[PDB]
């Protein structure tokens, strides 16, 4: 299960812990896995607090840590997958938008090229309509 | 919609961890203890350096909105507690 | 609850926009698929920019109505546990 993160940094507190087993600079996997140990232990504490504060008793044997670890992996496989499939559709689709816009954005410019030419082929030609009047009318004299 | 996931996909690691412990240790404890434990697990994930939704909703994060409504219809308290237990009785892993 | 359609109707509408693009790339500016599908998307997308206008009413009414009943609801809770304290006498046993 890929529990490694490249952008990780491993804060000071975690570092001072890794030593005083975890490659010189604590890695992400260490961050997650190390936490699993913490979480599991907090229960022992919580179970003692209960028996004390309240009137009930509970136990937290390794059987739980396994149920815990097994649960931890199952979800990261379920949630990650659904998330990826959802990003696959978003990524693939987004490629069409960025690209299709390039085909259209430029096409509009090429179409503007035709109109940029018509202004000369129509205005200058329409000018022939001016010499037609200035000549024919003046020739009507 | 794509940006939103980049963040979701980054907290998936933390959300799973928290939701997991909730499904293997919480069950027994009551509101007070349950709430307390969660805070500790989150404070830890922060001290270490792991991303996770600030206001993670285990019940929601572990069950579609359509599934819950059915539970109540099948005679189940509508409080914030029983909704959590309903989640545990589903994704359980060691016979409730 | 209706928000269940918003997601799906948008989920399918997205697959159509793509399945409609894998046909253009030639008569783009003069194609219905790349024109209609997208037009449908834009219109129906303003649903959370137009309809939510009433959402703020529910998201509010719920809390307002609750606080207007919570004081009363709370009373029942205390009234109940009062009986649960009567269990002190073997004879007075009251189940929730």
């Amino acid at each position: 299960l890929d529990l490694e993160n490249p952008q990780y940094i491993a804060p000071p507190v975690f570092i001072q812990e890794a030593e005083i087993l975890m490659a010189i600079p604590p890695s992400h996997r260490d961050a997650v896995v190390s936490s699993l140990v913490y979480i599991h232990q907090t229960i022992g504490e919580a179970n003692i607090r209960l028996l004390k504060r309240q009137g009930r008793q509970n136990y937290v044997t390794p059987r739980h840590y396994l149920d815990f670890i097994n649960q931890v992996v199952l979800l990261i496989n379920e949630k990650r997958d659904q998330l990826e499939e959802e990003q696959l559709h978003l990524n693939i689709g987004l490629k069409k938008l960025r690209d299709t816009e390039a085909q259209v954005k430029d096409l509009q410019v090429s179409l503007a090229q035709k109109n940029r030419e018509l202004d000369v082929k129509n205005e200058q030609a329409n000018q022939k309509l001016k010499q037609m009047v200035q000549d024919q009318q003046a020739a009507e004299i | 919609q794509s940006e939103n996931f980049n963040t979701q996909m980054s907290t998936v690691v933390g959300d799973v961890v928290l939701a997991s412990a909730f499904l293997a240790y919480i069950g027994f404890f009551d509101q007070n203890f349950r709430t307390d434990l969660m805070r500790k697990w989150m404070i830890r994930l922060d001290s270490v350096g792991i991303k996770f939704k600030s206001d993670l909703s285990v019940p929601s994060f572990l069950s579609k909105p359509e599934e819950r409504l059915n539970w109540h219809a099948n005679s189940l308290p509508s409080d914030e507690l029983c909704i959590e237990n309903a989640i545990m009785l589903k994704r359980f892993n060691r016979y409730p | 609850k209706i928000q269940g359609e918003f997601q799906v109707k948008l989920r399918i509408l997205e697959k159509s926009l793509l399945n409609a693009l894998s046909q253009a790339s030639g008569n783009i500016l003069d194609d219905d698929s790349v024109i209609s599908t997208l037009e449908t998307l834009k219109k129906e997308t303003t649903e959370i920019a137009l309809k939510v206008e009433e959402t703020e009413t529910v998201m509010q009414e719920i809390s307002e109505v609750s606080a207007l009943y919570n004081p009363m609801a709370l009373s029942c809770s205390r009234v109940y546990f009062a009986m649960e304290e009567l269990s002190q006498f073997h004879l007075y046993q009251f189940s929730l």
